[PDB]
């Protein structure tokens, strides 16, 4: 071996570049996502406004279908390509199969594309890791994650990007089975996760939800402001 | 070939005791005009098998070329192994079938005669790939005319001698000279035994016309 | 050749004859026309033997692959759609195929109708074959939604009897399959002459 | 000493070391000679049994390309087998396209171009073979050519390929080669091969002799060497 | 040592060492022995296992009605050349409607393995073929090599520690030609019992025998038509 | 290999025979002498079936 | 012009017994109003328990026989066991549809034993359907042979006639009589009869002549 | 050096294959056991998170109605091979109306276990355990990345497979029963795992000739674990 190229095993049995293309994901912006029982929720941090532009084009949360939602980390160009191919693939699934697209299908497609992309000669691995949240079969909320290796892996909540161990540790130290959702608890759980963000500046918070029958709703950072205020009120009630 | 330009005519072949005799004539008629009245329509393959054909003569030249090259190749292998005549028959059948599958048939009618390892062989190959074995073969109008003489004597006597076989071939070719319009009084007889392959010269027929003095 | 299909309160009824001629000559009397695709799908044979048999076997292949990849059994409309899309790629090259697709769904009953001309349509009653018009007649006499089970059995059986009685290209054993909520169940295989003695009076 | 890796690159003094290394690859191979007479060409190969595991009649380096052409290869054996198949194919194209026997000059030039085409590019290596080509024709006489690993192909009366390349042609050239028919040349080649390396480094060798000319009426085949047995009853008289 | 990397590179001594390395890769298989009489050709191989509980990796495999091969070395290339072997047999069985003579088949094998020994991008096939067959001129025992310099013998043995087998074949190659099947097969395993270290004995489950005959179709044997073959022996001269 | 390494093959073949206490040598004693002169082998073996 | 098909004719019969499958066929190969031979057996012994007969265009019959033999050897050399009968039937159906858009002009009847050791006859069509029936007659004498087998094997259209299982020698005398009766009215039937019998112990053959015209 | 799938060693060998056999060792353990009563099989999941939903991690997948499987090491090479095995067994049933036997399945897989070639892609990094019930009864099968496929009576894979084999050779013989083999496997499991054995760690997969369908045990596995 060496860190060159993607095809050689290590002398102790690793692929260097799979572990190494995860590092670019590990060094990206944070985005979390949970499932409530009826409403699914996710959101990104780090709006990072540079005082002189628009930001409606830099949106890290998009959709492929009327049922499914996106997120990513890592570098954004691979996200743009994968999202472009995912739209085409989701529509081609809609072409033959007349269903609303199951989330498991589009995650298998993304991971399969990612792995057959990684196997080949000198194609640079996609340095992203997506979050694919949706609720199709009887409105059952699901969220899967990806990896530069190409392993779709179903969870109930998630944290990626920079310092994701602390954020997932907050979902570990919070995550109550009770009750239920209760969309209010899911909203407050998003509020606690975004308060538990790596920075939590209060204005760099961007969150979007889906109530498993509607479409994506982009919020307004005053409802979130009153959410942060009542989180601070409950924190005062702790004293 | 869709339209046969220069056709041959009927080929006769019959086994006998330890050998096969084949005789075909030497005419290259185009339409009704007998344009090529001295040509050879039998290839003497290496030492055992032997080929005679009908239909388009150019295709016969082509198969002569290809078979000659294959026989030369196996003899240049130097292994002491040859093609059995039945293998040649199989190869030619597969060749014609793969030819006609592409809707470009070889307009031919081929007869393969061989003697190897004590046993005689006499095979047939059609244009359509229809292929079988027989104690006596007859192509073109020979299957209409000289076939019942062969099947008469073979029913009355299943085996033959070389002299009787050659005489019967002479009589059948006499009859074919009598009433085939595409026929000619010049033919060559080719014979295989264990002693090798032999091509006899351009023989002829002895005819009768004593019915013409009647009205 | 005469097939029909109709769904009702208690599932779907499918019946067919078993005569398959060759020109003016009858080849067989026991051609099982309703091709058993799955333990939850039933396909038929409606115009042409080889085309219907081959393409439905390939559809069964595709359905088993779909279930083993998604861990969830395919719907009916998806299967009919896959069959129509696969048949459509040889349009004009001379495929004759007029089968029907039946099965149970998450939505419940499912009944589609796929041609080699690609007329993929849903519906409630269908009938295919040379003597299909006779079946349409007697079926649209006896059709309702609130029928019983043995009533629907008698309706379909009487229907195939009338169809084979008038048409010349039909006869043989009367198959009769019944699709339930869990899976399909063969009801009976009745000969024509037994029905003639029983229903002639 | 370089710069010896690719077959495309040159040296600071201007030659390809791949071709040189392939030329001296055949130097370790068995000694194979050839010589023509005024009505034929005679081949002869010093062939060695490994120890006792052979069958005396396997893997004969005297090939037979066309009805009147055969090879007398020396070097890497499988590469020579492939080259012999290429030569059979080229004679096949000529026989199929022109209806008569290939002239030996044109065949040798096509084969030399084929060998040169394997010396050109960097994906492939040069051949590790060096072989002989004989023929006979009624309107052409006897022709003996010679192909190196590089692809230089021209003609000889006699040649030798193997270890004793010099040590055979030292006494090949003292033959009165024109005035002899090949039936003398048979025992001549027998005595020449029998001179070199009786027992010194190896234990035992064995003789094969190919044979083309007017006496075969234009055919090319191995001699009936057992008939007239001309080596040994003269080889035992060649030790004194 | 920097020229000793690829197939394409000639050495400055002219010996492409990748061929030598493939030879040594052939040398690390199991032992196997092939030998012929005038009328019957017998090849006997030796099995090995990964553990006690596992089955033994088989070596003698079928090819055709009169062709069967032994093997040593890699197994992916073994099945690749197996598929090529079966394919080329049934091809001429289709076209010419005859069984193939063996020499032209092994020439096709050499011509097959020539291309991965000269261009760049494929490795030479680590392979240990011992081929038994019947053309019109009797039984044949051919062997191959990764250099495609296929040999014909009357008795060979390739693999690990196969040289004592070769000594046995040398001191019985005069005796081989006359005998019938039974003592021939026990000569074969009186080579294999010297392909083994002396502190253990050849059992049933580790040996395999394949006979092809001039009237006998090629047949592989394992433990049950080998229990007849395993009796009729004495111990080694300890 | 040189002269000294072949002498080492001789001595290591003697010692490898002495591991089983053999009275006279054998051929694979020499072969394991070749392997141990180089570095060693076992063989492990696999992929050679 | 060139016509790609020609009608060679022929007659193949099969009878599925309790533990036996008898396949018989004439050996006349003709064309139009001529006779090419009086020995060309339509029967072929595939395995120890499978016999196939092939009529129609003769060259396609030969080609199909060779392809089936090749795939039989491929299945054996891949999976260490011979095929069943129904597996061969399915494979033949896949082949006959794999040349759908330029069909074989071949009627096909496969007889043989199942895995329970009972008779099974799988008929065919030129395009690739099949079914497990007890008796079929393919070729020129199809219509001359089906109603008599309906009378005897099926016991159809009869009254107060009980059903006796079909024995062996009863089937043999049936086959001999039906080939005589069909050779009386057909022009594509006669000069020999090659009867193949598949038991649980192998394949038997039997040669019965006919009228020589 | 050794660098590359197209270069031998001075003594052998690859050195790409060897690094793949090295790459086996990192995976989770699994144990499959042949018994004439039927083939049983077990695995450890190594669940990381409580959010890590346990039924989504696949180890035992379904090839046929009577042919099970287990994977090792790399996940996605296993996903490719499982997909292909499903497709090709379905192809066998297509052209033959019958079940492709397990040896023929694994021959069909190891036809391209090593078809690795990037020109004229990499070798795969997964060990597979195959169980099924052919006409010859139950079968237990073990392949490797190098395609060197063999039958095994009771094979253990992946991490800590040596002591698994040793303590397996302690307990195994030819005439074992089913339930004894099940508990004999899970004893070895909770000797080679690190955490406490409970309902969510391991999963069983048993196939019987009379119970061809449902090669799985679902939360009666709880009842089996509490019997130790």
């Amino acid at each position: 071996s060496y860190d060159r190229a993607i095809t050689v095993f290590s002398p102790d049995g690793h692929l260097f570049q799979v572990e190494y293309a995860q590092e670019a994901v590990k060094k990206g912006s944070t985005a979390v996502g949970v499932r409530g029982r009826d409403i699914v929720v996710l959101g990104v941090e780090k709006k990072s406004v540079a005082k002189l532009q628009d930001e409606r084009t830099v949106r890290k949360i998009c959709a492929l279908d009327d049922n499914v939602c996106m997120a990513f980390a890592g570098l954004t160009a691979d996200a743009r390509i994968v999202i472009n191919r995912a739209r085409v693939e989701c529509q081609s699934h809609r072409l033959t199969v007349e269903d609303p697209v199951t989330v498991e299908y589009i995650t298998r497609y993304i991971a399969s594309l990612k792995q057959r992309y990684t196997q080949s000669n000198g194609r640079r691995p996609f340095g992203i890791s997506a979050l694919i949240v949706g609720f199709d079969f009887d409105g059952t909320p699901r969220l899967y994650q990806t990896d530069p290796s190409g392993t779709y892996h179903a969870w109930k909540a998630n944290a990626i990007g920079r310092g994701a161990k602390s954020v997932r540790e907050f979902l570990e130290k919070n995550y109550t089975d009770e009750a239920i959702e209760t969309d209010d608890l899911t909203i407050k759980l998003v509020i606690k996760a975004l308060l538990e963000v790596v920075q939590s500046g209060g204005k760099n918070i961007e969150l979007a939800v889906m109530r498993r029958d509607q479409s994506l709703k982009i919020l307004n950072p005053e409802e979130i402001e009153k959410y942060v205020a009542e989180i601070e009120k409950e924190k005062e009630e702790n004293e | 070939t869709q339209n046969p330009m220069v056709t041959g005519t009927s080929v006769l072949g019959v086994k006998f005791e330890g050998g096969v005799v084949i005789a075909a004539d030497m005419l290259g008629s185009y339409g009704s005009l007998a344009r090529f009245r001295n040509i050879s329509r039998i290839m003497r393959v290496n030492n055992s098998t032997m080929l005679g054909a009908s239909g388009d003569y150019a295709d016969f030249q082509y198969l002569k070329q290809v078979l000659g090259q294959m026989v030369i190749d196996e003899e240049l292998l130097g292994d002491g192994h040859s093609y059995s005549p039945r293998a040649i028959h199989s190869w030619l059948t597969r060749a014609m079938y793969s030819r006609r599958s592409k809707m470009n048939p070889l307009w031919n009618t081929m007869v393969i005669g061989g003697y190897a390892d004590g046993e005689s062989f006499l095979g047939y190959v059609d244009m359509l790939g229809v292929a079988y074995e027989a104690p006596s073969l007859a192509t073109g109008y020979g299957a209409y005319l000289a076939q019942p003489l062969l099947r008469e004597v073979l029913e009355k006597q299943p085996v033959l001698s070389q002299t009787e076989a050659r005489d019967l071939v002479e009589r059948c070719m006499r009859v074919l000279y009598y009433r085939d319009a595409r026929s000619y009084n010049r033919f060559q007889i080719a014979t295989v035994t264990e002693k090798g392959v032999e091509i006899e010269g351009p023989l002829s027929t002895e005819t009768n016309w004593d019915i013409a003095h009647m009205i | 050749t005469t097939t029909l299909a109709f769904k009702f309160r208690h599932g779907v009824i499918v019946a067919a004859d078993s005569r398959a001629t060759a020109g003016a000559y009858i080849a067989s009397q026991t051609v099982k026309k309703v091709i058993e695709i799955n333990p939850y799908l039933l396909g038929t044979m409606a115009g042409g033997a080889a085309d219907c048999s081959f393409w439905e076997r390939l559809l069964a292949r595709q359905c088993r692959i779909y279930e083993l990849r998604n861990k969830e059994r395919i719907s009916v409309a998806a299967a009919s759609k896959l069959l129509a899309n696969m048949v459509y790629q040889y349009k004009g090259m001379g495929l004759s195929m007029g089968t029907m697709i039946c099965g149970w769904d998450k939505r419940g009953p499912g009944l589609y109708y796929v041609d080699s001309e690609g007329n993929r349509i849903s519906g409630a009653t269908f009938s295919v074959g040379s003597g299909s018009v006779y079946a349409y007649g007697v079926m649209d006499r006896g059709y309702s939604y609130d029928l019983e089970v043995e009533q629907a059995y008698d309706l379909a059986r009487r229907a195939i009897y009338q169809a084979t009685y008038r048409d010349a290209y039909s006869g043989g054993a009367v198959n009769l399959y019944h699709v339930r909520e869990d899976g399909w169940i063969r009801v009976s295989s009745d000969n024509v002459a037994d029905l003639h003695e029983k229903y002639s009076g | 000493t370089g710069y010896d890796l690719s077959a495309s690159t040159f040296s600071p003094d201007g030659r390809v070391f791949q071709v040189e290394y392939a030329m001296k690859a055949v130097e370790n191979s068995s000694t194979a000679i050839g010589i023509r007479c005024k009505d034929g060409v005679v081949f002869g190969v010093e062939k060695l049994v490994l120890s006792k595991l052979y069958e005396e009649g396997s893997n004969k380096r005297l090939f037979n390309v066309d009805r009147h052409v055969g090879m007398a290869v020396a070097g890497l054996l499988a590469d020579a087998r492939s080259l012999a198949d290429i030569a059979r194919e080229e004679a096949s194209n000529f026989r199929s396209n022109f209806g008569y026997n290939i002239p030996l000059k044109h065949l040798a030039d096509r084969v030399a171009m084929y060998v040169h085409a394997y010396t050109l590019y960097s994906a492939v290596r040069p051949f590790g073979c060096s072989f002989m080509l004989g023929s006979y024709s009624v309107n052409d006489g006897a022709q003996l050519y010679m192909i190196d690993p590089s692809g230089v192909s021209y003609g000889y009366w006699g040649c030798a390929i193997g270890k004793a390349r010099q040590a055979a042609k030292t006494e090949i050239e003292k033959l009165q080669m024109k005035e002899m028919t090949c039936r003398d040349i048979v025992k001549e080649v027998a005595k020449i091969i029998y001179i070199v390396h009786d027992e010194v480094k190896d234990k035992a060798f064995e003789l094969e002799l190919s044979w083309v000319g007017e006496l075969t009426n234009g055919r090319h085949e191995i001699v009936p060497k057992d008939i007239r047995e001309e080596a040994e009853k003269y080889a035992k008289e060649s030790l004194k | 040592n920097q020229y000793d990397n690829d197939v394409t590179v000639w050495s400055p001594q002219g010996r492409i060492h990748q061929i030598e390395y493939a030879m040594e890769a052939v040398k690390q298989g199991s032992a196997t022995v092939g030998l012929k009489s005038k009328t019957h050709a017998v090849l006997v191989a030796l099995k090995r296992a990964q553990s006690e509980l596992a089955a033994h990796q088989k070596k003698i495999l079928h090819v055709d009605n009169h062709i069967g091969i032994s093997i040593a070395g890699l197994t992916a290339d073994a099945r690749l050349l197996c598929n090529f072997m079966r394919q080329e047999c049934l091809d001429s069985r289709f076209v010419f409607d005859r069984p193939l003579p063996v020499s032209r088949l092994v020439s096709l094998i050499g011509s097959k393995t020539q291309i991965p020994t000269q261009r760049y991008g494929r490795r030479p096939y680590g392979v240990g073929l011992l081929i038994a067959g019947y053309d019109d001129m009797g039984p044949h025992i051919f062997q191959t090599c990764p250099s495609a310099n296929y040999f014909d013998c009357r008795a060979m043995s390739i693999g690990a520690r196969s040289q004592s087998a070769r000594t046995y074949l040398e001191r019985h190659m005069s005796e081989f030609m006359e005998c019938n099947l039974n003592e021939l097969v026990k000569h074969g395993l009186r080579a294999l019992r010297e392909t083994l270290p002396a502190e253990q004995d050849l059992t049933t489950k580790n040996v395999s025998i394949g006979i092809v005959g001039k009237d006998l179709e090629f047949t592989i044997y394992d433990d049950d038509d080998v229990s007849p073959f395993l009796e009729g022996l004495e111990e080694r001269p300890q | 290999f040189n002269g000294a390494q072949c002498k080492a093959v001789c001595v290591e073949a003697g010692m490898i025979a002495l591991r089983r206490g053999a009275t006279e040598l054998t051929h694979e004693d020499y072969m394991e002498g070749i392997l141990e002169v180089q570095a060693k082998k076992k063989a492990n073996l696999q992929y050679y079936a | 012009r060139f016509s790609p098909y020609v009608f060679n004719g022929g007659t193949i019969l099969a009878i599925a017994g309790e533990d036996f499958a008898i396949v018989a066929s004439d050996t006349r190969l003709s064309e139009g109003f001529s006779i090419h031979t009086r020995d060309s057996p339509k029967c072929y012994k595939l395995t120890d328990k499978t016999v196939i007969g092939c009529s129609g265009f003769h060259g396609d019959c030969l080609t199909l026989t060779k392809i089936i033999e090749a795939r039989l050897k491929m299945y054996k050399h891949s999976n260490n066991k011979a095929m069943t009968t129904g597996a061969i039937a399915a494979m033949l159906s896949t082949i006959l549809y794999s040349r759908r858009f330029f069909p074989y002009y071949v009627y096909n009847i496969i007889g043989g034993l199942d895995e329970e050791g009972k008779g099974a006859v799988y008929s065919f069509d030129p395009v690739g359907s099949y079914q497990r029936d007890s008796f079929k007659a393919g070729g020129s004498a199809s219509a001359m042979l089906q109603p008599l087998l309906d009378n005897q094997v099926g016991f159809k259209n009869m009254q107060n006639v009980e059903h006796v299982p079909l024995s062996l020698d009863r089937a043999m005398r049936l086959v001999k009589d039906v080939f005589i009766s069909a050779a009386e009215r057909d022009v594509y039937t006669g000069d020999a009869l090659r009867i193949c019998i598949v038991t649980k112990e192998g394949i038997r053959e039997e040669t019965v002549s006919l009228r020589k015209d | 050096y050794d660098r590359g799938v197209n270069t031998f060693s001075p003594e052998g060998r690859l050195f790409q294959v060897e690094y793949a056999i090295e790459a086996i060792k990192l995976g989770s353990t699994a144990i499959g056991i042949q018994t004439s009563e039927g083939v049983c099989l077990a695995v450890e999941k190594r669940i990381t998170s409580p959010l890590m939903e346990p039924s989504s991690i696949e180890k035992i997948v379904e090839i046929d109605a009577h042919i099970g499987c287990a994977m090792s090491g790399l996940i996605a090479d296993a996903k490719t091979l499982i997909d292909k095995a499903r497709v090709e067994t379905q192809n066998h049933w297509f052209t033959y109306n019958e079940t492709m036997t397990v040896e023929s399945v694994t021959q069909a897989v190891s036809n391209l276990a090593l078809q690795f070639g990037e020109e004229d892609s990499r070798p795969f990094g997964v060990a597979l355990l195959f169980g099924g019930v052919d006409e010859k009864g139950p079968q237990l099968f073990h392949m490797d990345p190098s395609g060197t496929f063999v039958q095994c009576d009771a094979r253990a894979i992946g991490s800590a497979s040596e002591g698994a084999q040793s303590s397996l050779q302690e307990v195994y013989h030819k005439s074992m029963t089913l339930k004894e083999a099940i508990k004999s496997s899970l004893i070895i499991l909770k000797q080679v795992m690190e955490e406490k054995l409970n309902a969510t760690n391991i999963e069983l997969a048993t196939v019987q000739p009379g119970q061809n369908f449902h090669m799985f045990t679902k939360e009666e596995l709880e009842e089996v674990i509490k019997d130790i």
